[PDB]
């Protein structure tokens, strides 16, 4: 809606001028960082955005999805005016906002959690290698940009299209926190950007993504039922923790 | 003491002969400087034919051993660099032979102050004094022709009181700090220009011979480019491209800059290994390494970008390179980085700095190459000269840029180890003045050389002194690898930021001739400069101990 834009006035006043621990904004000193570091992941904490509004800490625990696409927007207007640049480095920046408990474990889950902004932890299973996913379309004409998708694609070109590595790693329950007599159930996770080769297989990892369905996909044979599948596309990745 | 044109006819007249000729030109000797002057002078020579012979010479004890050794039938000498200082009449000695004299030593120096028993009393000189200093300069002019040849108790005690009213000021005179004034291959050019030769490799023989000292100040090179770009507006290979041509082609002003091998290196390279802004930013650091970054963060050049080689970068920012900086570097104190330079291109090839090509054959100077080893390496750096001889020639290019790979990998060591200094604070503010030494570090092989520790020399005084505040404070080096405790020690220059009132006027010169004169411990003047010395760890620590005092600053 129209109204949500009214909401980045805001949020562009948390994203500079906030202050913590005496003075020193860290938000302006993560722009800094990356900023020099120039790693395209702005980063944002969840404490201190509800500690200034519950009213957007809400908005995450209801609808991240269009949300994150308005705030980062705001992230490369602030970029922007600290950095007068980076129309040429990624002009994109998708924010990795920490810890948002919830802290749902894994094996409890249910419908309630769609489409809402979830973290989720436990071990790394053997991860798929990159892929470039196709993300935008663009062509010399010759239709216009196309942005297809997560992840349906319905309903190819190409001259340059700006790729975005994809990877999707299956995340299994930590084995000390199982429940006796219970098997270790698991999701599937979806990385983007720079998330890719932050994890490996082994080691238990800290993911914020929210969570997604679509689309039956492919069952309709063994279920019986219209069931869709279980695909948390992921936000941030820590160590444990 | 003459006309550069009539100097020229005189060593015409002499020269001429057969079995011919004969004359050898001194090319002396580690400085850039000689090579710009003595290659168009050889080539002024190849044009009427006359042969020469040219000699590499490295240490000023031992020019004794050939100009003792080796001479018959040569009549008229030239020598480069060599004599401001220390007279060689004396040192050579010289028993005139034969009004008139047979043979004219020419003597090239940018070295100041002259020695007093050069300039008069003319044996083998025939002095290059002209046109710098002329000056007068009535101090030596009153030194001689006072002292020379010089009741009766009152005016003997009277004459004497004058003797040494004339000696005290004459002892302010040639005690004295050595100081480059102008570069001796710009003379070497108004010498030139008068037999009336515009040639065009030749004027860039003179840009690389001006800019070979930029390095260490300028000093008068700040307004020496009047009388360079003005040539440079003498000729013209076309009035408008006509892209490339193929063939002249050739030199033209381009916004250079003081960083470090833009064209044949990676631009982030190119600013981590720069000397004038290794020091700015606090590189060697860090914590200022990352303000780098930023500065890359402020241009919207990509980090990726930046690590790519310098041929391939992008055009947009090859168009923007001149702005950009323009629009940044102002804000980080960085504003004096841009010149205004000279760039020869040689087209299909590429484009070549000024500077950077001096950095290419100081690069070929110390590498690609008990008194037995001394004289040995002395040697290979003899025969290393002429590897750097060569690459000045435009018909091989092949090994300039073996001169380049070079080039990098030496400020890769230098600044390694500039930085491995900095870390342990090894910098002793002592009170006097400031003071180092190097007693351990990696690969001592290529601190050998006299040119590399200029260069390390240079970074680490440049780094020091931003400034910084406060008073700039000459510094000391020291280095040992073999040749049982060499301990190689040069002297050094103070730095100002570009704002440079006073020329300062180098005294460690005298500090070393000090104490060469008073116990004078393992002291060896063999190395050309008078800034640079030799010492043994057995007598340096005495020998640190009698720098620190006296001090005559």
């Amino acid at each position: 809606p129209n109204v949500s834009r009214t909401i980045a006035r805001e949020l562009k006043s948390f994203l500079l001028e906030y202050t913590d621990e005496t003075g020193r904004s860290v938000y302006g000193a993560r722009i800094r960082t990356l900023g020099e570091m120039n790693s395209e992941s702005l980063e944002v904490n969840y404490r201190h955005l509800a500690e200034s509004k519950a009213i957007l800490a809400l908005f995450l625990a209801k609808c991240p999805e269009e949300m994150l696409k308005i705030f980062d927007l705001v992230a490369m207007e602030a970029t922007e005016l600290h950095y007068p640049d980076y129309a040429r480095i990624h002009s994109e920046i998708h924010v990795r906002i920490s810890d948002f408990p919830t802290i749902y474990s894994l094996r409890e889950l249910r419908e309630s959690n769609l489409s809402s902004l979830v973290r989720v932890t436990g071990v790394v299973t053997r991860r798929t290698g990159v892929f470039p996913q196709l993300k935008y379309v663009k062509f010399n004409c010759l239709l216009g940009p196309f942005f297809q998708d997560s992840n349906e694609e319905i309903r190819v070109n190409g001259e340059k299209t700006v790729y975005r590595n994809y990877q999707r790693v299956t995340l299994q329950e930590a084995p000390g926190t199982v429940p006796p007599g219970r098997l270790p159930r698991h999701r599937e996770v979806i990385l983007l950007a720079d998330l890719v080769d932050v994890s490996k297989p082994g080691e238990e990892v800290e993911v914020t993504g929210i969570y997604k369905n679509n689309y039956d996909g492919n069952l309709n044979a063994k279920n019986g039922f219209p069931v869709f599948a279980t695909i948390i596309e992921a936000n941030s990745i820590k160590r444990r923790e | 003491i003459s006309q550069f044109s009539e100097a020229y006819n005189k060593i015409l007249r002499n020269s001429s002969s057969h079995s011919s000729c004969q004359l050898v030109i001194f090319v002396s000797c580690l400085n850039i400087d000689a090579l710009c002057a003595t290659k168009m002078l050889s080539l002024l020579f190849k044009k009427q034919l006359v042969q020469s012979q040219i000699v590499p010479i490295f240490g000023y004890s031992e020019l004794r051993r050939h100009y003792s050794q080796l001479d018959d039938n040569i009549n008229s000498l030239l020598l480069v660099g060599f004599g401001g200082v220390i007279d060689l009449e004396a040192f050579l000695e010289i028993d005139p032979q034969e009004q008139s004299f047979r043979r004219d030593i020419y003597v090239l120096d940018a070295h100041r102050p002259w020695n007093l028993d050069n300039i008069f009393g003319s044996q083998i000189i025939q002095c290059f004094d002209d046109g710098t200093v002329d000056d007068t300069l009535g101090e030596q002019k009153e030194a001689y022709y006072k002292l020379l040849e010089l009741n009766d108790l009152s005016k003997r005690k009277q004459r004497k009181k004058q003797i040494h009213e004339y000696e005290g000021v004459l002892e302010e005179y040639y005690s004295q700090g050595t100081t480059v004034v102008n570069s001796i291959s710009a003379q070497i050019y108004s010498l030139l220009s008068a037999i009336g030769e515009t040639n065009l490799s030749n004027l860039w023989l003179n840009i690389l011979g001006t800019t070979s000292l930029d390095i260490a100040y300028a000093q008068v090179y700040n307004r020496l480019y009047p009388l360079l770009q003005d040539e440079v507006k003498r000729l013209t290979p076309s009035s408008r491209n006509s892209v490339k041509t193929p063939d002249t082609l050739t030199l033209n002003i381009q916004p250079d800059y003081y960083l470090f091998l833009l064209r044949h290196s990676s631009l982030y390279d190119s600013f981590y290994y720069s000397n004038y802004v290794n020091a700015k930013l606090s590189l060697w650091n860090e914590n200022g390494k990352k303000r780098l970054h930023k500065m890359f963060a402020r241009m919207g050049i990509p980090l990726s970008t930046a690590q790519e080689t310098w041929l391939y970068m992008d055009h947009s920012i090859k168009r923007e390179l001149g702005i950009i900086f323009d629009k940044n570097l102002d804000r980080y104190g960085l504003q004096d980085i841009i010149r205004d330079g000279f760039v020869r291109t040689l087209g299909y090839r590429g484009s070549i700095s000024a500077s950077e090509f001096v950095e290419a054959l100081t690069a070929l100077l110390e590498v690609g190459n008990s008194a037995q080893k001394l004289t040995n390496l002395r040697k290979r750096w003899v025969s290393n000269f002429w590897l750097s001889w060569d690459a000045l020639d435009d018909r091989k290019v092949e090994l300039l840029n073996r001169g380049i790979q070079l080039a990098q990998d030496l400020q890769r060591a230098i600044f390694n180890t500039g930085v491995a200094i900095l870390e342990k604070k090894l910098i002793k503010h002592l009170r006097i003045y400031r003071l180092c030494v190097l007693q351990d570090g990696p690969d001592l092989d290529l601190y050998r050389n006299p040119l590399t520790l200029l260069r390390l020399g240079n970074w680490l005084i440049e780094c020091c002194a931003e400034s910084e505040d406060k008073q700039l404070l000459p510094m000391v080096l020291a280095s040992i690898d073999e040749n049982t405790d060499t301990y190689l020690v040069a002297g050094l220059t103070p730095r100002y930021p570009r704002g440079t009132k006073k020329p300062i006027l180098n005294n460690f010169s005298m500090a070393f001739q000090q104490i060469t004169a008073e116990t004078d411990a393992k002291v060896r003047i063999d190395n050309f400069e008078s800034s640079i010395i030799e010492i043994r760890r057995e007598d340096l620590s005495p020998f640190l101990e009698k720098l620190t005092l006296s001090g005559l600053l």
